[PDB]
RNA sequence: AGGAGUGGAGCCUGCGGCUUAAUUUGACUCAACACGGGAAACCUCACCCGGCCCGGACACGGACAGGAUUGACAGAUUGAUAGCUCUUUCUCGAUUCCGUGGGUGGUGGUGCAUGGCCGUUCUUAGUUGGUGGAGCGAUUUGUCUGGUUAAUUCCGAUAACGAACGAGACUCUGGCAUGCUAACUAGUUACGCGACCGGUCGGCGUAACUUCUUAGAGGGACAAGUGGCGUUCAGCCACCCGAGAUUGAGCAAUAACAGGUCUGUGAUGCCCUUAGAUGUCCGGGGCUGCACGCGCGCUACACUGACUGGCUCAGCGUGUCCUACGCCGGCAGGCGCGGGUAACCCGUUGAACCCCAUUCGUGAUGGGGAUCGGGGAUUGCAAUUAUUCCCCAUGAACGAGGAAUUCCCAGUAAGUGCGGGUCAUAAGCUUGCGUUGAUUAAGUCCCUGCCCUUUGUACAC
């Protein structure tokens, strides 16, 4: 889930690639 | 264990289906099984053998094992048993 | 005939006086004469268990009780018509128990 | 001689803690909401509540039929005095024990705890509920335990009325790295009693009706009838 | 301001520490230390010394009906009549065994892998969206200068309006009802009867009825009335009438602890262990050992007392093991008889301080009973590492306790017994109950600690 994944990890060393999948989740494509 | 013990307990798990327990091992007398001084050490151990089989639902609570019968099970017991298919259990009595 | 007595038993009070009050109503519909419900002392079992289960914190503890409130009400009739009356309100919760002669 | 009143009015409770507990390890997969033990020196019936009624009975009435000789051989009771009935609840939104085993489901079933959550929480909210509360506690992510609180709604915490206004059921589930447990609670509606939510209203519940407007008076008038 | 103390002595219990074959282990400021319902003779039971059993399901291959397994008397060894092993060499018809796989059951390890429950911040008064304002925004207002309250309880101002959780309300309990409902398992009053001097009867049976006794429904109290003090507002104080103008609890938010608990769980992950088994039964020890420290308590140190007679009063509870009655005994106890699954029997629950008399009179006393020798009697398979209980002896410290420190504001401290849990035997523990029943305070932030507002930061673990 982009959404909990976005949640979770917006702080860690994660946080651009679950940025970018909320954003391919978000702006269709 | 002896054979004899064992092929009384079949016998109701056809008509009914189902056989309880209580898990004590040192219990000298399993009380449903009356009269023929079986332990609840060789029904409790026998049906331990016989889910390894595949032929008794597993489902405890807070003392009592709990048996049923599985659907490939009246199959093996009705040539066990050496019965016919005319007679019916409890499954087809009511309506 | 003497000492027919019903003793009503029950966890909750609010079902067991309208248990009491429907046999009540009913004995006057047969026109017998009544010993109305009379009100045992109600018993309340104490149970007092520590709260925690290890043993660590502050010596805390519960207080647990069941309240059995248990009624009598008594008929000086015949024995047929006694299992007429106590077998209409059925009602869970309660427990009905008689005694004859 | 028979039992005293004190050792008998407790000894139908383990009876009924031990027949709910082990319908529960059993019937968790059908829905198992509670049971209703009707007791009757005749026939102590056994009123299973469920959600899918009819899956409970199994072929034409099979499945229960074990469950009674069980409950016969069991109780030491004899046979002939038991009546089991599955009924279909009355709503599974506003029982805790039919939502905190749906979310089991979704939870086994490889789902988003987010999406789980909220759903179950759109259900009861859908359902008629003036509010409830899941907490998801364990390993949700990673080895460090979490926890997880979806309130929404209306909950009440304190005094008499979280007696009767809520329901708790704490379910375990049991994943691969551990043991995840599920709190659900629900707070009931209102409806003197329509079969859900309490008679009585909250205690600090002040309902005023609204005042008819009485025709007002210009003369006196002495009309004769 | 005081009261009772504790810390001082003995003893009892729980922790450290010394030992030990083992003295199983968790828990260490509040938030460990009479806590783990943890008062363990065996079991419990983890620990130590030994000794059996498989309770190794299932699948594969072998042995395989020239047998794998089992009981084995007697002798030997053992602690055993444990066949556990050697001889004695027989049953037992594959119920098995060997290996390979892989399960199992673990009060074994991680509680920093978890669930659940509990404890603590905190029972303090806190907490938060929605919509509206203000800001580019982080954010802010609401959620406040103030008065008031036990309380973010309210008034009042007021760019906020309404709400919600917590508080309150609620639930249980205590106090009032000669109003109501009723009552042969509760009674009153009356009438006869019976007994002894119109009197005493817990003595007998009818009769009015509920005051007493039970338990339901409902009232009742709301800062309502009056007088002060109040932006005369929220409210505070005093009084009247009244049973009552604070009854005591239960429940208890958001967000948090690397709080405790795998030893409560067939809640549970991994890890360890699995047939000289960390599985499990059997038997015996140990859990209690004792130069020393530390915590809960009990008995006390006397005359406001002790010893012995006499008299007189409870409530909450338990009971298939509770006990009524007659006999034998100093007594703990033996015998038989009954009742009670219980407002019916124990039971009128004939409790102890307290009261009324006798003796002892300020001393290491007869206060205080520890420590010890003998018997006697119960519960148990078993009492020596006294299990308890009774009777004779012996008589210790102890002369009101430093530094320090705990709890408490009304049927409350404190004294005093009774009941429940544990319980075969069992309370100095704890949880409840009644009896007797006060001193002082009705205030503050000085100490202990918590919170809010104005400082300023080199702070943002």
């Amino acid at each position: 889930d982009p959404y909990e994944d976005f949640q979770e990890n917006w702080n860690t060393k994660h946080s651009s690639g679950v940025t970018r999948e909320l954003m391919r989740e978000l702006n269709g494509g | 264990m002896p054979k004899k013990n064992r092929i009384a307990i079949y016998e109701l798990l056809f008509k009914e289906g189902v056989m309880v327990a209580k898990k004590d091992v040192h219990m000298p007398k399993h009380p449903e099984l009356a009269d023929k001084n079986v332990p609840n050490l060789h029904v409790m151990k026998a049906m331990q053998s016989l889910k390894s089989r595949g032929y008794v639902k597993e489902q405890f609570a807070w003392r009592h094992f709990y048996w049923y019968l599985t659907n490939e099970g009246i199959q093996y017991l009705r040539d066990y048993l050496h019965l016919p298919p005319e007679i019916v259990p409890a499954t087809l009595r009511r309506s | 005939i003497h000492r027919i007595r019903i003793t009503l038993t029950s966890r909750n009070v609010k079902s067991l006086e309208k248990v009491c009050a429907d046999l009540i109503r009913g004995a006057k519909e047969k026109n017998l004469k009544v010993k109305g419900p009379v009100r045992m002392p109600t018993k309340t079992l104490r149970i007092t268990t520590r709260k925690t289960p290890c043993g660590e914190g502050s010596k805390t503890w519960d207080r647990f009780q069941m309240r059995i409130h248990k009624r009598l009400i008594d008929l000086h009739s015949p024995s047929e018509i006694v299992k007429q009356i106590t077998s209409i309100s059925i009602e869970p919760g309660v427990e009905v128990e008689v005694t004859i002669a | 001689v028979q039992i005293s009143k004190k050792r008998k009015f407790v000894a139908d409770g383990i009876f009924k803690a031990e027949l709910n507990e082990f319908l529960t390890r059993e019937l968790a997969e059908d829905g198992y909401s509670g049971v209703e033990v009707r007791v009757t020196p005749t026939r102590t019936e056994i009123i299973i509540l469920a959600t899918r009624t009819q899956n409970v009975l199994g072929e034409k009435g099979r499945r229960i039929r074990e469950l009674t000789a069980v409950v016969q051989k069991r109780f030491g009771f004899p046979e002939g005095s038991v009546e089991l009935y599955a009924e279909k609840v009355a709503t599974r939104g506003l029982c805790a024990i039919a939502q905190a085993e749906s979310l089991r489901y979704k939870l086994l079933g490889g789902l988003a705890v987010r999406r789980a959550c909220y759903g179950v929480l759109r259900f009861i909210m859908e359902s008629g509920a003036k509010g409830c509360e899941v907490v998801v506690s364990g390993k949700l992510r990673g080895q460090r335990a979490k926890s997880m609180k979806f309130v929404d709604g209306l909950m009440i915490h304190s005094g008499d009325p979280v007696n009767y206004y809520v329901d708790t059921a704490v379910r375990h589930v049991l994943l691969r790295q551990g043991v995840l447990g599920i709190k659900v609670k629900i707070m009931l509606p209102w409806d003197p009693t329509g079969k859900i939510g309490p008679k009585k209203p909250l205690p600090d519940h002040v309902s005023i009706v609204e005042p008819k407007d009485e025709i007002l008076p210009t003369t006196p008038i002495s009309e004769q009838k």
